[PDB]
């Protein structure tokens, strides 16, 4: 779709689409930018992630509304429309996963980029798992777990415990344990250890880095308060 | 339970 | 697109899409329902209007963000992307206008339905006028004015001054005068006369009708406070 | 200047 537009113009337009709250456009611009074949900078990776998180976030919210109505009802219309939204959501997750597999992850050698993309891979398999039913659920769950675990292993070797990507990875992997894997104790353990190890490293940070890390720490604490 | 909102650059 | 789905199923799905905040889907379901060729009930007319007002409202908000960035900048990217959003917006307005012309207005004989559709026609020409430049602007402005004026003439003959559609028509025609036609004094006059004539008819209303009419009266007052 | 929001049935 975007093959005739310059990479730099796609990135420029993704930033404008964010300002305009046009997240489907933003995601299509950033897909086009990935498909140019070059690696993404830190800022570009964040544009890609913001675009798709907004698109899939709206789909997930709609799927949950429809699934709730369908469960209460238990004609074909509610199920048919939940299925339509579900298929669209799955298609977006498959598109993101396909960008990561062709070829963002394999070309990502620095820890910052490789962890970022593996966290994305865990997230989009987790969104697939949210709507999956049965044994399909099992293999999809294991794919999320494996991506998050590889990201965790790299992050713990290569990043300080306050790094925001390391923190957000741990947060989202703890949500995976709590909400998807039926492992609330593993979720609580991971959130507590992550919080405590970040706290002990705050003294090393500038004022601005302190603000970035403490914001995500508060999200870990907010989950611990809900879970305990 | 909240994940990273992740919706604003 | 929706030719194979039953009318009643399209209406059912439009209501689900509203609950899910899936307004593009809602608009496509209600377009499909209109294209079945039957007249719309009061509730169905409101579903059609809500769906398109949400779709075009998001487009207008994005167009204004982009137009503001473009004006401040005065490469091709901001203009190109504003143009893309503008063309999409125009296409949605043309789709709504085409439903009204084929064949909702001509089949609408009761005052309630005919006024409702003529107000819509004025609104969607007004949204076209917001993005139009030059003499195109003039004919588009006159098309909005003519639709609103015909709706006004019917409403004043056939509806009480507290009727919510009559009130919302007058509100939106006053915005047309203020924002599009460069006639602020006509806007203020219309809003004041409409408010005063509704106030004098409130005594005739039930508690629930009173609440419906006074809500729109407050919108007229809010504009008068901003304009005076 | 506000028109009818018109965005909720
Ligand atoms: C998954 C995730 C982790 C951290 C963040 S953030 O700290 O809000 N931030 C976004 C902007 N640029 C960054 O490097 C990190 C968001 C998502
Ligand atoms: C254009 C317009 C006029 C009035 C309304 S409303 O009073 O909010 N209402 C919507 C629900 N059903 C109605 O008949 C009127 C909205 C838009
Ligand atoms: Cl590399
Ligand atoms: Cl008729």
């Amino acid at each position: 779709a975007m093959g005739s537009m310059e990479r730099a113009s796609l990135i420029q337009k993704a930033k404008l689409a964010e300002q305009a709250e046009r997240y489907e456009d933003m995601a299509a611009f950033m897909k086009g930018a990935v498909e140019k074949g070059e690696e993404l900078s830190c800022e570009e990776r964040n544009l890609l992630s913001v675009a798709y998180k907004n698109v899939v976030g709206g789909q997930r919210a709609a799927w949950r509304v429809l699934s709730s109505i369908e469960q209460k009802s238990n004609g074909p219309e509610v199920r048919e429309y939940r299925e339509k939204v579900e298929t669209e959501l799955q298609g977006v997750c498959d598109t993101v996963l396909g960008l990561l597999d062709s070829h963002l992850i394999k070309e990502a050698g620095d820890a910052e980029s490789r962890v970022f993309y593996l966290k994305m891979k865990g997230d989009y398999y987790r969104y697939l798992a949210e709507v999956a039913t049965g044994d399909d659920k099992k293999r999809i769950i294991d794919s999320a777990r494996s991506a998050y675990q590889e990201a965790m292993d790299i992050s713990k070797k290569e990043m300080p415990p306050t790094n925001p990507i390391r923190l957000g990875l741990a947060l989202n992997f703890s949500v995976f344990h709590y909400e998807i894997a039926n492992s609330p104790e593993e979720a609580i353990s991971l959130a507590k250890t992550t919080f405590d190890e970040a706290m002990a490293d705050l003294h090393t940070l500038s004022e601005d880095s302190y603000k970035d890390s403490t914001l995500i720490m508060q999200l870990l604490r907010d989950n611990l308060t809900l879970w305990t | 339970a909240g994940s990273i909102p992740g919706r604003r650059s």
